[PDB]
RNA sequence: AAGGCGGCCCCCUGGACGAAGACUGACGCUCAGGUGCGAAAGCGUGGGGAGCAAACAGGAUUAGAUACCCUGGUAGUCCACGCCGUAAACGAUGUCGACUUGGAGGUUGUGCCCUUGAGGCGUGGCUUCCGGAGCUAACGCGUUAAGUCGACCGCCUGGGGA
């Protein structure tokens, strides 16, 4: 649920957030956790690779299955839980034989229902089956590209991914950029769309909020130096140039794929 | 509208015959219950304002025959409202 | 040149011009006439005339083809609606079925606005 | 109107039957109502004046045909 | 409970699996403590037009006195098998019993 | 003189196919009342039971189509 | 109830009418303020977007043509949830009840006669047209009144300005 915030003071002003009552009020499930360091966008030579990350609030890895090959065993959902290191809630299932884990938690699901994967399993959402034995036209996310590889197509808050054919070994998705791919027909998907969909409602309404998220205020390159930027200088504000990259590429419409591996598994462009 | 075993069942309860069937605490306690049950459509069905017009006739019309239990015999509406768990 | 012995003749019959086209019966086309392209312009192309010499050009078209039996689809509301096939048997073609295949929606997409003339 | 030109059948005939078919099954004046949008006002402003024109000219034709001319 | 006509529409290459498809429904419906009125097979027939690039289906009629639960359970059997073409439920006023005119 | 009154039937009957093709035209349409002298609620019933035989080909929606 | 509602199927659901009875026993009518619903266009957020199409562009027409005509075409039209709260939102006729000559239909029940056919005789609801008395400035309305009466409400007071 959205809720807009009473101005009391400005960083309130402009907050919407997104209440969910569901989610549980206590500490996450101990051995499915371990460490996520941070890194500031710093690769193994200490130089920035990607800008603009930093600091944040500390943040403990939930260990997620996207795998999803517990099959045969159905599976009840005892709790949904918050996970900071996505936009999707996740639910803690209980296996019957005692395995407890993570899923990503689908739209209308809730504690106390069954999930099952394998491929006998029925059409509900939560279920994980092979997108031969699935309907074409349906809802699927956690979608694996390779077989089990592990779930890599939509799994944010609000994604889904439609089956819109099937051709032997191969089934056509609508992927949620709007691009059709062609995967095998036996790679697993997970039914339904994933759960929070009203995340990207939430307004942060002030700089703090997003410096809370790890995310360092971005300089635009026109207020620079030469030497800096190739937007940079001028004497006022002066930006006779095409918009580049800081290293010199057309950002507005120039195109960058240059992937001649997986052309063959694209059917169209997104639009 | 209300079943007919749920209404003979609200017949035989309230009417001292029960073959009354139109007794004021018989349409009533037939409005309350149907009131009661479509509490449970206009929740799920908020747009359905043809149904919720009938609905408020059920409403305004309980509300005039308690109008009427009220002046004609003060201890059947306090029974009544007691028995029904009606607020007024 | 490669004989076919049946046909058929779709007729897009329109306000403004009549186009005749000789396909097989699997809709492989073998030759086509226009009313405007038989020599005719703007109001002389909306005539029955410039139908009945554009099937007469199209008949020559496909003379090669070696057809003696044609049926016929019409589309269309116009002008050469009927002269055509009146001309397509007058070549010495045996007629065998005139079909009527006009799309009509069941009420579905909208039509333009009217024109305030 | 899938007209099959019957066994020594002349051309004029089955020609002359597929427009009585044709104006059987109502597709040119469909096509004519069909070719620009006709707003639900006009639409029942048409059957309105259809119906009072079948009714008054019935009732007309019906008193007309009592008195006479000479 | 609530009386309905089922009519549903099979692939006909899976015609020999009707009946297994018939006594599963059946069974599905007196497990569910339902009754069964009429039970009218009409066999391979041919289509007025062409569903899913064929011709001809093999149709089964079927007048149920169920409730509706196991009917929706039913039509999403229909819905998810790719044998059953088309399903039709109608519901009747009353259970009819008489033989249709075309199993004649 | 319509038949359905002179017959008796409480509801026209989508799977008698022998009469929806005596009141259907060759190219599927619905004959209307005028012509064959149907009373409008058994024309009602007729034109919600060709629909239904439409869904379910037994009728054509039109002869063209294929 | 009005706005309005048009393939088919299911689920939930409101209202009307009829037939015999049974029952309560005036419990009724109207309604300022109030509350609710309320076409299209429009607004907000999120989707969607084939056709049509304001705007706009080009072509013509013309003395000119920021138009009609043509070729395109964006918001919009569609969906969800909110807001707006207006129309020649019209029957230009407020709601409820009673009485007052007729005719031809349409629709929807129902009763009776041997249904001796889809008929014959009735009795209810809704609805269309004509028209009598009466009314009205006239046009016309005319048992669904704009006739004869009763209850309550809303409104009008020369044309502009507004
Ligand atoms: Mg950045
Ligand atoms: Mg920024
Ligand atoms: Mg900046
Ligand atoms: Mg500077
Ligand atoms: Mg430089
Ligand atoms: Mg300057
Ligand atoms: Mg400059
Ligand atoms: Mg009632
Ligand atoms: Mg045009
Ligand atoms: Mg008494
Ligand atoms: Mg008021
Ligand atoms: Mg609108
Ligand atoms: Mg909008
Ligand atoms: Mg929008
Ligand atoms: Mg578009
Ligand atoms: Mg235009
Ligand atoms: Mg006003
Ligand atoms: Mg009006
Ligand atoms: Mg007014
Ligand atoms: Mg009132
Ligand atoms: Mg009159
Ligand atoms: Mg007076
Ligand atoms: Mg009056
Ligand atoms: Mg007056």
């Amino acid at each position: 649920a959205v809720v807009k915030c009473k101005p009391t003071s400005p960083g309130r002003r402009h907050v919407v957030k997104v209440v969910n009552p569901e989610l549980h009020k206590g500490k996450p499930f101990a051995p499915l956790l371990e460490k996520n360091s941070k890194s500031g966008g710093r690769n193994n030579n200490g130089r920035i690779t990607t800008r603009h990350i930093g600091g944040g609030h500390k943040q403990a890895y939930r260990i997620v299955d996207f795998k999803r090959n517990k099959d045969g065993i159905p599976a009840v959902v005892e709790r949904l839980e918050y996970d900071p290191n996505r936009s999707a809630n996740i639910a803690l299932v209980l296996y019957k034989d005692g395995e407890r884990r993570y899923i990503l938690a689908p739209k209308g699901l809730k504690a106390g229902d069954q999930i099952q994967s394998g491929v006998d399993a029925a059409i509900k959402p939560g279920n994980t089956l092979p997108m031969r034995n699935i309907p074409v036209g349906s809802t699927v996310h956690n979608v694996e590209m390779k077989p089990g590889k592990g779930g890599q197509l939509a799994r944010s808050a609000g994604t889904y991914v439609q089956i819109v054919a099937r051709d032997g070994a191969y089934v056509t998705l609508r992927l949620r950029s709007g691009e059709m791919r062609k995967v095998e027909a036996d790679c697993r998907a997970t039914l339904g769309e994933v759960g929070n969909a009203e995340h990207m409602l939430r307004v942060l309404g002030k700089a703090g909020a997003a410096r809370w998220r790890g995310v360092r205020p971005t300089v635009r390159g026109t207020a620079m130096n030469p030497v800096d930027h190739p937007h940079g200088g001028g004497e006022g504000r002066n930006f006779g140039k095409h918009p580049v990259t800081p290293w010199g590429v057309q950002t507005k419409g120039k195109k960058t794929r240059s992937n001649k591996r997986t052309d063959k598994f694209i059917v169209r462009r997104r639009s | 509208s209300l079943s007919t075993e749920a209404t003979a069942k609200i017949v035989s309860e309230f009417g001292r015959d029960a073959n009354d069937t139109g007794s004021t605490e018989v349409q009533v306690a037939l409005l309350t219950a149907q009131i009661n049950h479509l509490q449970g459509h206009f929740a799920e069905h908020k747009k359905d304002h043809h149904s919720r017009r009938g609905l408020l006739r059920m409403v305004s019309q309980r509300r005039k025959l308690l109008d009427y239990l009220k002046r004609k015999d003060v201890a059947r509406y306090t029974q009544l409202i007691e028995r029904l768990g009606l607020r007024r | 040149r490669k004989q076919v012995s049946d046909g058929v003749a779709h007729i897009h019959a329109s306000f403004n011009n009549t186009i005749v086209t000789i396909t097989d019966r699997q809709g492989n086309a073998l030759g086509w006439a226009t009313a405007g392209g038989s020599g005719f312009r703007g109001s002389r192309k909306s005539t029955p005339f410039a139908a009945q010499v554009a099937a007469e050009r199209c008949a020559d078209a496909v003379k090669e083809y070696g057809i003696k039996n044609l049926e016929v689809m019409v589309k269309g509301p116009g002008p050469g609606r009927e002269s055509t096939i009146r001309a397509l048997n007058a070549a010495g073609f045996r007629i065998t079925n005139i079909t009527d295949v006009t799309p009509i929606p069941h009420n579905g997409c909208r039509p333009p606005k009217k024109r305030r003339v | 109107p899938v007209i099959k030109v019957r066994e020594n059948e002349p051309f004029d005939v089955a020609l002359r039957r597929f427009k009585r078919s044709c104006e059987k099954a109502g597709v040119l004046a469909e096509v004519r109502r069909r070719e620009f949008y006709e707003k639900p006002t006009t639409e029942r402003k048409r059957a309105k004046a259809s119906a009072v024109k079948r009714h008054a000219k019935k009732l007309a034709r019906e008193n007309a045909r009592r008195t006479r001319l000479y | 409970m609530r009386h309905y006509e089922i009519v549903f529409m099979v692939h006909p290459d899976q015609s020999e699996q009707v009946p297994g498809m018939i006594e599963r429904y059946t069974a599905a419906i007196t497990g569910a403590e339902g009754k069964i009125h009429r039970l009218e097979d009409w066999g391979r027939r041919q289509l007025a037009y062409p569903i899913n690039k064929l011709h001809k289906a093999h149709y089964v009629l079927m007048n149920v006195e169920a409730p509706q639960e196991v009917i929706d359970e039913l039509e999403t059997t229909f819905r998810f098998n790719d044998a059953v073409i088309r399903s039709m439920v109608m519901r009747t006023k009353h259970a009819v019993t008489e033989a249709s005119p075309m199993v004649k | 003189f319509c038949r359905f009154t002179a017959e008796g039937v409480q509801e026209i009957d989508y799977k008698d196919i022998a009469t929806l093709k005596n009141y259907i035209t060759e190219s599927g349409k619905i004959v209307p009342s005028r012509i064959t002298g149907t009373r409008a609620k058994y024309q009602r019933q007729l034109a919600r039971a060709i629909k239904r035989a439409r869904y379910l080909s037994l009728l054509p929606y039109t002869d063209r189509h294929q």
